[PDB]
RNA sequence: AUUCCGGUUGAUCCUGCCGGAGGCCACUGCUAUGGGGGUCCGACUAAGCCAUGCGAGUCAUGGGGCGCGCGCGCGCACCGGCGGACGGCUCAGUAACACGUCGGUAACCUACCCUCGGGAGGGGGAUAACCCCGGGAAACUGGGGCUAAUCCCCCAUAGGCCUGAGGUACUGGAAGGUCCUCAGGCCGAAAGGGGCAUGCCCGCCCGAGGAUGGGCCGGCGGCCGAUUAGGUAGUUGGUGGGGUAACGGCCCACCAAGCCGAAGAUCGGUACGGGCCAUGAGAGUGGGAGCCCGGAGAUGGACACUGAGACACGGGUCCAGGCCCUACGGGGCGCAGCAGGCGCGAAACCUCCGCAAUGCGGGCAACCGCGACGGGGGGACCCCCAGUGCCGUGGCAGCCACGGCUUUUCCGGAGUGUAAAAAGCUCCGGGAAUAAGGGCUGGGCAAGGCCGGUGGCAGCCGCCGCGGUAAUACCGGCGGCCCGAGUGGUGGCCGCUAUUAUUGGGCCUAAAGCGUCCGUAGCCGGGCCCGUAAGUCCCUGGCGAAAUCCCACGGCUCAACCGUGGGGCUUGCUGG
């Protein structure tokens, strides 16, 4: 799998950064949450921590998918501005 | 008052045993392999809508008339049934067989992708056909004149690599 | 039978100046009566969740809202109800930016960016003039404000003059005059957002309100109504207009 | 497609009605693989009756106490505040300013919100919670003691209202209006509270305006009946008053006799109104349950308290009509809220998950709650896209055997998706496997002049008409035509129908000219000149919500669907 970045923004009031990006799997089924992440942060220099993906999302035939992340400065504006849920699917805290 | 509710985007006939139109129906829907008579008047439907709209904004007056008729032109030349040089009354001389042409299954035969009609439709129902860079599985998504030239087979198809058994056969004609 | 006031609205009687996806929910926030009227201003929260893009959830915007991160004519404003109206500015500084709220050529409200230096005036329309106890002049503007003045300088305002003042403390600068070659721009009506010099003005009986006919900046000449009419200057607008 | 065909005679041309052939809605027979989208599913008969569970709370930054852990932190009820008058459901009643559109209120009210100008001084009191006794089958409820507040009261000042005499500063098209001066009187505020801190945040009262939501008035528009012709008696107006938030016979005392009506009053019948919907080439005909705006109602009827707002859908009082518990003393309930049950019927779903999204209430906030809303489950609701195989050799007259290919669909698995699941989407393995019926077959009208059975019997038949021993018309088999996951039957609307005729029909003999004449309203009216500009035409301003309809572009694979923009619709009103 490889990863494409299309555009990047900065929320300095949240104080985020919301990255969308592509997913190229050709041949290959749709790559889970683990990889994703550890690429877009090997790539991007960013915590492995403080960062959560939102929707992997594939189409009818594409080969190519698309995903949304969300990277923050500190842990505490993580948990005090995201739901509990997406943290829980993420990984990054227990149920 | 009573809500809106979705209409049919095709129209029957008036009586249903006439002997011309069955016969011209059943060769139409022999040659162009036809799973039933609702596609058939699915296309005659798209043409007389066009031929109403031509008919209407024929000799009318106003900014949003010619607006329409420009609009209805290139519109057509897009589809891929008129020419960059076109005038309204072209519109009266279309038929049918035009939107039977200009359908996937009918260009994936004449491309030499297929030997027959239904093997087109079941290439393009299994998925082996892709335009530009999206696979489509519909055999009447009635193909733009910007797209004819980028339908080949999918990356991922038994049928995209040249030494393929059925591939060979198909070429036997070309 | 309805007993009382309404505290709902819903999206498809939303009105027709907003910029909102009206077959998406059933409902719309509605707006807390304010400065302006309902068919010419939008809420708040409006702005921050789907003009400017800052969040995606009104959970996230109210947070931003209630963290005292919005400024609307110099004021922090916590309610995401609280409506935003023609001529208004909002300000944020952590990203130093300036809009001011102006009508479409259809009349939809949109946010035209300005400066910085700007962004601390804001024109006011006096609407109506009353006299108040201890004998001082009362102007009523068209957000629904209203200021005092004297009695010694009532000669100088107007029941359709224009006001421009520095919007957090609210001192008055720079009176602009109605009169027959000043600069206009329309808010209300057919020709919403188009602006001009004024020629005539045409007066009528018995309650039907008065007209005045407008010079378009190439030589189109156009009529509306003289309460749709906002002067911005005398011979150049005053402020960055679209 | 601005369409026709069959049927009155021994044969013909007309008139005229019946039927066929198309679309939409409801019920139903037989049959049924998949996905997506949408504003579908006890409206038609009973606005009939209901077991059980839920559908409205929240505030510890208003107050006092009680319990649990090291003055501090957690939990419970009470006092207090805001809300509960919205949201949700139904279509009984209503032929009316109820609705729609244009206008008015200089004749009115408005808690929560915005702006400006000003204030917060001095005193007092009670009582829940708690402790000591309890009563009662329950429902409920008594006595004594003690206490606080953003609870209640008093004084003051500001302020509100009425009247009279003056001045003429403001708005407007126009002042019983606002402002200034003087006088005589009635009513009469406030929580300087809570939190952080060494001033800031949230709050309290008064005044001027706005906004939001309402109340009231007017012009215009909108079903059938004459075997319904005269109706009205506070009825129509005036003077003076009362009452109302406010104008008003709204109500009262007095003075008059007026008001509506053949251009159809009154009375009766039926009915929630509109945006819109179905059909048709259109002119037109019909309907107006589901989505939005408005109105009305909560077993039938009437009447009140509290509050900014109710004569109150999950608050109160009485009568009528039903039901439930009881220790027989007394007490409680009405699903036209979500599920669910009975009954009525031809005729309509699970006694499921969640506050993650949209919104509302409360709260400084963090957040809590919501059968609204969202998500799935069941259903031949509507629309869109597909499937039940393809290729080659040979053969027969579309199908057979031989060989090969593919996997939408089917079986199983990993990810993503999701509040959590599921569906869907990417990928892997298996395998032509796993998936067509309904009606018709004499002529309208498309397809058999084949076999057998029955024999005016049995049966068929929209209509014409078949059947009485050789049945192309009944029943079965074999063939064939139409549509096709759908296809037939019964009721209703439009069209067919120029059989309602403005466009656009007829009256010598087919239905149809009053027995004849006079004339009232109404309709139709000779030629020229001058004026006006009411109708009429052109141009321009303010209105006729959104959704729905047409077109183009864009996003879900295309599409149905959603978004951006341009036109239309709103049968029209009004200023120049």
């Amino acid at each position: 799998m490889e990863i494409k970045v299309t555009e990047i923004r900065e929320n300095k009031l949240l104080g985020r950064k919301e990255i969308y990006f592509d997913v190229l799997h050709e041949g290959e089924p749709t790559p889970s949450r683990e990889a994703v992440k550890g690429k877009l942060v090997a790539m991007l220099d960013l915590d492995p921590n403080t960062t959560v993906i939102q929707y992997i999302r594939s189409y009818f035939g594409s080969n190519v998918s698309k995903g949304y992340a969300k990277a923050y400065e500190t842990r505490e504006r993580m948990l005090y501005i995201e739901p509990e849920y997406i943290l829980v699917r993420d990984g990054l805290v227990q149920k | 008052g009573d809500p809106k509710r979705q209409r049919k985007k095709y129209e029957t006939p008036s009586h249903p045993w006439i002997k011309e139109r069955l016969d011209r129906e059943r060769v139409l829907k022999r040659n162009y392999a036809l799973k039933n008579k609702k596609e058939l008047w699915r296309h005659e439907t798209q043409l007389k809508e066009f031929r109403r709209r031509a008919r209407r904004l024929l000799a009318a007056r106003g900014k949003q008339a010619e607006i329409e008729r420009q609009q209805l032109l290139q519109r057509l030349y897009r589809l891929g049934l008129l020419p960059a040089d076109a005038v309204l009354d072209d519109v009266l001389s279309l038929t049918v067989e035009d939107v039977l042409e200009r359908r996937l299954q009918t260009i994936v035969y004449r491309k030499g992708l297929a030997r027959t009609m239904k093997q087109a439709r079941q290439l393009i129902v299994h998925g082996h056909i892709e335009v530009n860079g999206q696979v489509i599985r519909s055999p009447g998504y009635l193909v733009l004149r910007e797209e004819e030239d980028t339908i080949t087979y999918a990356k991922g198809s038994p049928f995209a690599k040249e030494g393929h058994p059925e591939r060979m056969v198909i070429e036997q004609a070309k | 039978a309805r007993k009382g006031p309404k505290r709902h609205l819903k999206r498809l009687a939303a009105p027709t100046s907003w910029y909102i996806h009206r077959k998406a929910y059933k409902w719309a926030v509605r707006p807390s009566p304010g400065p302006h009227s309902m068919k010419t201003s939008i809420p708040l929260i409006y702005i921050v969740r789907d003009y400017l893009g800052y969040a995606k959830t009104a959970r996230e915007a109210r947070k931003i809202l209630n963290e005292g991160k919005i400024l609307v004519d110099g004021r922090v404003r916590k309610d995401y109800k609280f409506p935003v109206g023609i001529m208004d500015v909002v300000s944020i500084p952590e990203t130093g930016e300036h809009y001011r709220v102006l009508p479409n050529r259809i009349g939809k409200l949109i946010l035209h960016p300005i400066s910085e230096e700007e962004a601390k005036l804001k024109p006011f329309r006096i609407n109506n003039k009353r006299m108040v106890k201890g004998a001082k002049v009362q102007l009523n503007l068209h957000d629904g404000s209203n200021h005092l003045v004297s009695l010694a300088e009532k000669d100088a305002y107007k029941t359709s003059y224009t006001v421009i003042m520095q919007v957090p403390e609210r001192q008055i600068v720079k009176v602009l005059p109605f009169e027959v070659g000043a600069y206009v721009f329309v808010t209300q009506g057919k020709n919403v957002a188009r602006k001009g010099k004024i020629v005539e003005v045409r007066q009528f009986p018995m309650g039907w309100p008065d007209v005045v006919t407008i010079e378009d900046e190439n030589g189109e000449l156009f009529d509306t109504l003289k309460e749709y009419a906002f002067v911005i200057g005398k011979d150049k607008p005053e402020i960055s207009l679209p």
